[PDB]
RNA sequence: UAUGCGCAUAACGCCACAGAG
């Protein structure tokens, strides 16, 4: 596996701070196993997502359980098994800034993780024991799936 | 005596030395360089620049007359 | 009004370069500045300092 | 939160009177003649280089500190505030640049009177006669090895 | 008169063929550009270059 | 639009003439050499303000 | 901003409680009587023990642009440039051990980096600095209207 | 409608110091206090955003 | 009056004390941080009745590379100060072989008594100063920076170091308020620590015409 | 100096209006 972090979310809100950009709506998720609170935008012509959705989001390092190559180079053409046939939508970026709270005491139970989707920005925040994958400019492919429940 | 100024050539130096060696490129003066192609002779006079491969002496004139002279050999160039 | 200020100003701020000694003087070698601008720094590359 | 004195009208040792009631460390002026004669010429100079930042930061504008500087430590060269006019440029080493100023003919009468010598070091007088300018690319001369 | 144009770069101009076939540039015969100057010489004053 | 490479010449002066229906010079005034003595390019005004305006060379007793 | 001297340390810290002592007489022209006594013990009282004082009461050194070429001497800067640069040492300092993700950069070598560029960053000797502040005290007062 | 000199320099002295000194590359910043003045304009501040 | 003359004469007294410690005269610490109180504890209160004299004020401060350049600073009684005056205090400086005095007037001198002054050898430096612009030393200002004078071989250094003529460094006016206060006489140089705001500290250099 | 074919022709200022940026 190269799955850096794993749970079922469930919208709690949809555009808070209001801002309503055209094709694109902000998420503010929480989850269901963990202490997990995520903000995502999603594309919501693509892929649209209402309130009290409940989906599975996965954040892999890459697509491939056969060890990780992370090519990082998009070949269309690959018809070979993913990660990504088993989700509905999937995303990839960097991660460009992880940051907690200490004093003389690392990582001391809350690490938000900020990634950006090419612009479509992300945060994960939580404690800290599931957040160990992350470092700052780090790929990762975010794969979400509403479960029908 | 030691010579007490910049270690770097000016912006003001590169530009007259890369005009007087350019001007004698356009003499026949021999060329230090492999031309590689080049009929411009500042293109040439910057390939020398670069190859540390020009002799001409800067004056540096210090205000009240006094000089020192430097090399371009021994100057620091940049980009 | 603005253009004879400055040609008044240039007529007589123009003999004021730098010498190889840092210090900026006139054509009379009179000496304006020890260090030009008070630190020797040119004003387009203080900019991120 | 201070409390500030502004007069319309300058005396500047008639304020030394209250020393008790103001802060007289910090007394500033429009002035610069005042200021020239009762603090010097190194305070005249800041207050030129304050004035003209004052003037420029009404619009908006911020010209940089060193030009200032430049300007104000040429304007109080000789210990006195003297102007940048065809009265200040008597001062002047070179003929040739008083003449290509202003009252050419007045300023060449003088330099025929007093026998006056131009170096051709300034820039005014080194294109005069054709010659190449000190500043930029002519500090200096090349040379080549024999 | 000056018009714009994107598609030169930044630090180019655009000369016409009016003033490019009239301004001239006294280069000297070198061993090394003799091709060049003797195309141009062919082309003479009103064919570019 | 108006070139200028060689012509007429000032009879007093020896400098280009101006206008462009007597296929004259443009000028290079005083802001335009303050410019350029900003530049720092000092053969550049010599070029503009001396080769390409007057050069003339005259005989002087060195005596 | 406080006044600094040999006699004045020396009356100052050391002689001032001593001649606090009573001494009942008059001032001679201007001076009084524990003036006069620490005038007498500054002369005769001290023989180089006064180097004491005179090292410990010397001026503030010169400015190392000053005293220092900043064209031929690495890190003579200015003093201005000094003080941010250690206000951003002791801050950056503070960030390697608390931001995540530590980028390979020490101390020395930031300090390093932030001096050659303060020595580059200097005028080259030819600059026309009198009409780049002509022409910009001149062009900047075409957009100041009249009155 | 505005107009525009093109002075063309006829020595290697004056060609070498124009494009080392006074090329459109190094005119990046203002000399008035180090600002950029070289930058895009109109149509393209508005597709950009 | 009083209570407003004691002022004057304090504050003039303790500027004077200021100017004779930054000319390098031993003054104390406890004579620089006069108070009033203790103004009126040593001299006397009420001058119109004249338990202070402006006789009984003048000091003698003396130097401390060595005590025989001594100097005086006067205050004289009369308002408007002649010839007739001066030469008392000439004849005061004689005596105890003085080199170099400062009379502290209340209103200026006749001009005959300033060329007077002037007209005075290297035997007697005399210097004048009105009472008003004693009341606050101006030195202490923001914008004042500091002035420092240089010995000879420091000069010698200086015009070595940048290959340079006395005639080619900046000017101070020997009738300019600093190079008053700091006394300083014709063709010295006075190193000028300037408080930058680009730099920090910035050594300039005048030299006094 | 320009045009034309060494040759032939033409060799400018001052005011005042109007305009461009």
């Amino acid at each position: 596996a190269g799955i850096l972090f794993e749970d079922i979310f469930d919208v709690k809100d949809i555009d808070p701070e209001g801002k309503k950009f055209d094709r694109v709506s902000r998420l503010h998720c929480e989850s269901e196993s963990f202490k997990m609170d995520l903000i995502l935008d999603v594309n919501i012509q693509i892929y649209p997502v209402d309130l009290g959705d409940k989906f599975r989001l996965v954040i892999a390092s890459t697509l491939y359980e056969d060890g990780t190559l992370d090519d990082g180079e998009y070949n269309p053409t690959d018809d070979r098994p993913s990660r990504a046939d088993q989700f509905e939508y999937v995303m990839y970026g960097k991660v460009y800034r992880i940051e907690g709270d200490e004093t003389s005491t690392e990582a001391a139970t809350r690490l938000s993780a900020y990634v950006s989707y090419g612009g479509l920005l992300m945060r994960l925040q939580g404690d800290a024991n599931n957040l160990h994958g992350f470092e700052v400019d780090s790929r990762v492919y975010l794969l979400m799936k509403k479960l029908a429940f | 005596q030691k010579r007490i100024t910049t270690p770097y050539m000016t912006k003001y130096e590169r530009a007259r030395v890369l005009g007087t060696r350019a001007l004698q490129i356009a003499m026949c003066a021999p060329v230090m360089v492999e031309l590689e192609g080049e009929t411009d002779p500042l293109l040439i006079a910057m390939k020398e620049l670069k190859a540390r491969k020009i002799p001409i002496i800067i004056r540096r004139y210090l205000p009240d007359g006094s000089y020192e002279d430097w090399g371009v050999d021994e100057l620091i160039i940049t980009d | 009004r603005s253009g004879y200020l400055q040609r008044c100003i240039i007529k007589h701020l123009e003999g004021l370069v730098v010498q190889y000694d840092l210090t900026v003087r006139d054509s009379d070698g009179s000496v304006v500045q020890f260090l030009y601008g008070e630190d020797g720094l040119d004003i387009p590359k203080t900019q991120f300092l | 939160k201070e409390l500030v004195l502004n007069t319309e009208g300058i005396n500047l040792p008639e304020l030394f009177k209250y020393a008790e009631v103001l802060d007289l460390r910090r007394l500033y002026s429009n002035d610069i003649h005042a200021i020239a004669n009762t603090y010097g010429i190194e305070a005249a100079l800041r207050v030129i280089e304050k004035e003209i930042k004052d003037v420029f930061a009404v619009y908006g504008i911020a010209v940089d500190p060193r030009h200032l500087s430049l300007v104000a430590d040429y304007m109080c060269f000789e210990g006195v505030y003297k102007p940048l006019n065809r009265f200040g440029i008597r001062s002047n080493s070179s003929p040739l640049q008083q003449m290509t100023f202003e009252t050419s003919f007045q300023f060449l009468k003088q330099a025929t009177m007093l026998g006056s010598h131009d170096e051709l070091r300034s820039p005014s007088a080194c294109l005069v006669v054709g010659k190449v300018v000190r500043g930029g690319t002519g500090l200096f001369e090349l040379k080549q090895p024999l | 008169v000056i018009c714009p144009d994107m598609y030169i770069n930044t630090n180019e101009i655009g000369i016409p063929m009016v003033f490019a076939t009239k301004l001239t540039y006294p280069q000297p015969v070198t061993p090394w550009n003799v091709q060049e100057l003797r195309q141009a010489v062919i082309n003479g004053p009103n064919v570019h270059p | 639009f108006q070139v200028r490479t060689t012509g007429a010449r000032d009879r007093v002066t020896n400098q280009p003439i101006g206008g462009r229906n007597v296929q004259g010079g443009i000028r290079f005034g005083e802001m335009e050499r303050d410019a350029l003595l900003a530049h720092g390019t000092s053969f550049l005004l010599h070029d503009r303000l001396f080769n390409c305006s007057d050069r003339s060379v005259a005989h002087v007793c060195v005596k | 901003l406080l006044r600094r001297g040999a006699f004045l340390s020396y009356s100052q810290k050391i002689q001032e409680a001593v001649k606090a002592l009573k001494l009942e007489s008059e001032n001679r022209n201007g001076r009084s009587p524990g003036t006069q006594e620490m005038l007498r013990m500054w002369y005769e009282l001290d023989e180089e023990s006064r180097r004491k004082y005179q090292k410990k009461a010397a001026a503030c050194p010169d400015p190392s642009l000053s005293v220092w070429r900043p064209d031929i001497y690495f890190a003579s800067v200015s003093e201005t440039f000094e003080t941010k640069v250690d206000d951003y040492s002791q801050e950056w300092a503070a960030q390697t051990e608390k931001s995540y993700e530590k980028s390979e950069l020490s101390l020395d070598r930031l300090r390093t980096l932030l001096q050659l560029k303060w020595q580059r960053s200097l005028c080259e000797p030819g600059e026309a600095v009198g009409l780049l502040a002509a022409q910009s005290i001149g062009e900047p007062s075409t957009q100041m209207t009249l009155n | 409608g505005d107009e525009m000199n093109a002075h063309f320099p006829q020595s290697e002295l004056g060609r070498a110091e124009a494009y080392v000194l006074a090329c459109t590359d190094q005119q990046y910043l203002v000399p008035k206090d180090g600002q950029p003045l070289a930058g895009l304009i109109q149509d393209h501040m508005v597709s950009g955003a | 009056d009083d209570e407003e003359e004691t002022y004057r004469l304090w504050k003039i007294r303790k500027t004077i004390m200021q100017l004779c410690h930054d000319r390098g005269y031993l003054v104390t610490q406890d004579e620089l941080d006069q108070t009033l109180e203790e103004f009126k504890a040593q001299f006397g209160d009420k001058p119109s009745e004249g338990r202070p004299r402006r006789t009984d004020l003048t000091v003698l401060v003396a130097h401390n590379d060595d005590p025989t350049d001594q100097m005086f600073v006067f205050f004289p009684e009369e308002p408007k100060v002649g010839i007739k005056t001066i030469k008392v205090y000439c004849q005061r400086m004689q005596e105890e072989n003085i080199t170099r005095a400062l009379i502290v007037v209340q209103q200026g001198m006749t001009p005959s008594a300033k060329q007077s002054l002037v007209d005075m050898a290297p035997k007697y430096i005399l210097e004048q100063f009105l009472q008003q612009e004693l009341l606050i030393n101006i030195t202490e200002h923001e914008l004042v920076p500091e002035h420092v004078v240089m010995t000879k071989e420091e000069v010698t250094e200086l015009l070595a170091r940048y290959k340079l003529r006395e005639n080619q460094l900046p000017r101070i006016q020997a009738g300019d308020p600093v190079a008053r206060y700091f006394g300083i006489k014709r063709g010295q140089v006075v190193k000028i620590i300037r408080p930058s705001e680009t730099a920090g500290r910035y050594i300039t250099y005048r030299l006094v015409q």
